[PDB]
RNA sequence: CCCCGGAGGACCACCAGUGGCGAAAGCGGGCGGCCAGAACGCGCCCGACGGUGAGGGGCGAAAGCCGGGGGAGCAAAGGGGAUUAGAUACCCCUGUAGUCCCGGCCGUAAACGAUGCGGGCUAGCUGUCGGUCGGGCUUAGGGCCCGGCCGGUGGCGAAGGGAAACCGUUAAGCCCGCCGCCUGGGGAGUACGGCCGCAAGGCUGAAACUUAAAGGAAUUGGCGGGGGGGCACCACAAGGGGUGAAGCUUGCGGCUUAAUUGGAAAACCUCACCCGGGGGAGGUGCAUGGCCGUCGUCAGCUCGUGCCGUGAGGUGUCCGGUUAAGUCCGGCAACGAGCGAGACCCCCGCCCCUAGUUGCUACCCCUCCCUACGGGGAGGGGGGCACACUAGGGGGACUGCCGGCGUAAGCCGGAGGAAGGAGGGGGCCACGGCAGGUCAGUAUGCCCCGAAACCCCGGGGCUGCACGCGAGCUGCAAUGGCGGGGACAGCGGGAUCCGACCCCGAAAGGGGGAGGCAAUCCCGUAAACCCCGCCCCAGUAGGGAUCGAGGGCUGCAACUCGCCCUCGUGAACGUGGAAUCCCUAGUAACCGCGUGUCACCAACG
């Protein structure tokens, strides 16, 4: 439902009725046809996103490494640009010791992969999408005034503030499980998406977005 | 000294006498004129200001004088 | 651009009544008439009226 | 009991300041309509600069709208008249912890020592009860007084 | 709570109104009886019988008083539950007079239109009530509409009046009568007296004394726990990093002191303070100038002529849309204009021209080395300005094109484009203020010290230390510590200064010393980062305070009181309460480097 045009590099995929949007060109391959590996590893082809409004906002544009310049960010929606895999490494550079340190974070999700793969058999790629698919919040709390005492209401998450808060959590939730104890970050990294995928309830991913959505649900 | 001025086709200018001129307190006059720029290229660079201070009884009451001939096209058309 | 002041409509407005001949609908034409038609000692400003003095045949001719 | 430990939340300092230390208590828990709204107790407020809410540096005020003001004096106006100081919510801090009565008294001493006093529940969830670290001291108390005298 | 019945007292919802009646108080269900007063219609009667009215009389809300009846709801006083610092209040539960009726008393009220009563004259337009007349219709009605007269009741508004608000045929206008009242504020509706009353109290009502204003209306502002709109990371929302807790550096306060100096890059000098000796860095930044900070991440401030107003003052500058903008567009008693905004000025980013003692290396040849044998690589020179680089001028971007909306200012999406909505960063600081900061930057009035202020000297102090507050550094660790290895910048500075390179030394450092007065020589192969190895959750191979022994540098001088290195010693600290700060993209954060201050030394800019 639209009368304002769309940008080029955009697609409708009408089905039914429905206009499903992507905004990035899954259809990259190299001048001879080749497909373009991330990492020179895992294929971009074979991945699949589940979820319909996710479908517009996680860039599955086959890179090699996943370093855009930080130029997405000037417009509203630029962010659905920035390959999905990137958002993962520009989460990894917090605290303030580690800002910046983006080849540490390419270290980090590249080892990750390497132990998402084989410790599962799947593709690293694909295993993280189903991560913040079974992460992703559907329901929100909001603050309200009622004369003093503020109290809550449930809204509804717009399709890319529940792929910033699926991200974070991972990240998040990794992050604290190294700190102060003798447990690599790749490690924690590669067993939260792991267990965040198979929607375990151990995983800080899986227990913050369940927090969040009994919560609403209270204060509908 | 003000249609000393009026003699010129000055389309600006400006002065500014501060002190006791009166009494025990400072009180700054001043009279101001037309087409004359405050801030901006002209004003600091290409017009002109002279602050003298002169001793009277008490004594030092500053004066400011900014002026503009009647040929000082700033850019302005 | 945002909002043209009123030296950019003054300007404007004097220079397409003196000569109203001499303006056309593209910008391009109109760019230059105006640097020659107007002392301009300023690239913004003279952009400013040429484009602005585009729109004023638009909506003449949008009258007629 | 829950009415001898409960306060509204918006009561003021000194009136929960004094009912805690009447009653000898190390908290009381801040309720409104049954919610839990957080506790307050002597230990975090021991650390708090309750000097100036208790001195007109710092008041709160209802308008003749409904709104909650919590203006702070000095920064332009100095008098305020008819004012508060700073209800039990705003000293307060928010509840982390609650015990339901169908419960051991063992399986929240470790909580208890931490928040300082934890409300108690029953099945429907309202509060009920809060649990202090001076009640078990009267327990102790009173095992002395059975025996020995 | 729901149903079937009974009793009781008060009230008369909607209709219903700047509607009606009445002298005022006051009067709201229906039917009836007895009265009263008006308006209209009238070729009815009398014939000036009228107006006002001191003194005199009568009526007169609520509360209250006297005696009787009644008592539903409400509710002074009181009882209780809360709130609160207090709460003999505001809220809640309850509650007695009272509220209601009858007979009497009281005789007051913001008893108000704050406007005495009677009469005449003086544009109008409009709503509505009563009567009546004319015309047109009929819910064939006592009904409705149009118009005229008379009488009421509202609004706007001539002339006129007024200090103005405003009144204006319902006068506060122009007149004719009569009564009441006023003569600055406070003292004071108080005292004395008298009369009235059951009482409460009421009416009538001063003075001494004290005082220079009290007071009306209106204007500008300030302010509001009044209303509306706009805006901002020195606001918030969404975030990121923090500070607040530890050790340490540092500023202020307090404490101590002979002194800890005075205001809101420290050993000497600085220096202004203390101890000893041989013209003002003394006050008043409420006497000033100049300069500066903030209002002001503002958009405001004015003028010409006109218009309103006796005037202070309004208008324009208001309203609606728009935005960074008091920027514009459209309406208006306004039409234009000036400063501020912008434009303007520096730097960044893309293209073109000019140019190549310096800078760049595609293209060559000589060497050296390696060579899987083809070639590769490094050095020297030539040639060239091609690339890049430097520096001056110029071009480019304008909401320009497309779609939508909008009268239009312009806004939203899109394309192209190096660059897109003011392209990015900064300068210039409008009127007028903040009795803001600065007489310790210079200058300066006034007042003080006066062979005493002196940037004189020696020594000490500014470095003293239970503690409070502010800004910081480095940490608490594993996204880490340590050790080896590989790199990659950009400013900027350099004259007796930068210092290549050589030697000495374990380090700090020491000796010699090319080149460079500057795209030439030097500082200068930055750190974070990448790679490899050790460490493995512990107050530790984290942390590096404190302390002991020793070695050096600057300087006239190093103890109080400087900086660098070696060996040893290994404190708090395991992520920090209430609170609180900054920030919208090459930004936050992290990392180093240059430099200011500087004999030496930066946890600072
Ligand atoms: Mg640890
Ligand atoms: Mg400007
Ligand atoms: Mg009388
Ligand atoms: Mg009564
Ligand atoms: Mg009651
Ligand atoms: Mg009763
Ligand atoms: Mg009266
Ligand atoms: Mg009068
Ligand atoms: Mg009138
Ligand atoms: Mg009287
Ligand atoms: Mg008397
Ligand atoms: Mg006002
Ligand atoms: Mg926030
Ligand atoms: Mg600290
Ligand atoms: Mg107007
Ligand atoms: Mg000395
Ligand atoms: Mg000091
Ligand atoms: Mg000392
Ligand atoms: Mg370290
Ligand atoms: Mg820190
Ligand atoms: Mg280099
Ligand atoms: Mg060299
Ligand atoms: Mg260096
Ligand atoms: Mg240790
Ligand atoms: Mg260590
Ligand atoms: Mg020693
Ligand atoms: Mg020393
Ligand atoms: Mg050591
Ligand atoms: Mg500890
Ligand atoms: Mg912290
Ligand atoms: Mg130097």
């Amino acid at each position: 439902i639209f009368g304002e045009q769309l940008p080029k590099t955009s697609r409708v995929e009408y089905i039914g009725d429905v206009p499903i949007i992507e905004e990035c060109p899954r259809e990259l391959k190299t001048l001879d046809g080749n497909p373009i590996l991330l990492f020179g590893k895992w294929s971009f082809e074979d991945v699949v996103v589940r979820d319909p409004g996710l479908r517009r906002y996680i860039c599955l544009k086959p890179v090699v490494l996943p370093h855009t310049e930080g130029r997405y960010q000037k417009r509203r929606f630029g962010k659905a640009h920035i390959p999905i895999v990137e958002r993962l490494v520009n989460l990894l550079m917090r605290p303030g010791r580690n800002t910046g340190k983006k080849h540490k974070a390419y270290n980090i999700v590249k080892r990750a992969f390497e132990i998402i793969y084989y410790k599962t058999g799947r593709n690293p790629i694909q295993v993280f999408i189903d991560a913040i698919i079974n992460t992703a919040p559907r329901e929100e709390i909001t603050r309200i005034i009622m004369g003093g005492i503020a109290y809550s209401v449930s809204v509804d998450v717009s399709p890319q503030r529940r792929l910033d808060l699926s991200l974070r959590w991972i990240t998040e939730g990794a992050r604290q499980c190294s700190f102060n104890n003798p447990k690599p970050i790749e490690e924690c990294l590669a067993d939260e998406i792991m267990a965040a995928a198979a929607n375990d309830p151990k995983s800080y991913a899986v227990r913050k977005r369940e927090e969040l959505e009994r919560i609403a649900a209270a204060s509908r | 000294a003000v249609r000393q001025l009026m003699e010129a086709g000055a389309k600006g200018f400006e002065i500014v006498v501060s002190g006791k001129l009166s009494t025990e307190r400072a009180k700054f006059e001043k009279i101001t004129y037309g087409k004359l720029y405050k801030i901006g290229y002209d004003a600091k660079n290409r017009v002109r200001r002279a602050v003298v201070h002169v001793l009277l009884k008490p004594g030092i009451y500053g004066i400011e004088v900014r002026i503009t001939p009647a040929t000082l096209r700033y850019s302005d058309e | 651009g945002r909002v043209k002041p009123k030296f950019i409509k003054s300007l404007a407005e004097k220079l397409l009544e003196a000569y109203p001949d001499r303006f056309t609908e593209s910008f391009k034409e109109n760019k230059k008439a105006v640097a020659e038609l107007a002392d301009i000692p300023s690239k913004t400003v003279r952009n400013k009226v040429a484009g602005y003095i585009t729109r004023l045949v638009k909506r003449q001719k949008a009258k007629e | 009991p829950a009415d001898v430990a409960a306060v509204n939340p918006f009561s003021s300092l000194m009136s929960t300041t004094r009912k805690i230390n009447a009653f000898e208590l190390d908290g009381v828990v801040v309720v409104e309509g049954g919610n839990i709204m957080g506790v307050v107790t002597v230990d975090d407020l021991a650390l708090r600069p309750v000097e100036e809410t208790l001195r007109g540096e710092r008041v709160v005020y209802f308008t003749k709208s409904g709104v909650l003001r919590k203006a702070t004096t000095g920064l332009s106006r100095l008098r305020y008249s008819k004012v508060g100081t700073l209800t039990a919510l705003d000293v307060s801090r928010p509840v982390d912890h609650v015990a339901n009565v169908n419960a051991d008294v063992k399986e929240v001493l470790d909580k208890l020592v931490e928040q300082g006093v934890v409300p108690v529940v029953d099945e429907q969830g309202r509060l009920v009860g809060v649990l202090n670290k001076m009640d078990i001291v009267k327990d102790l108390a009173r095992v002395y007084v059975t025996y020995a005298m």
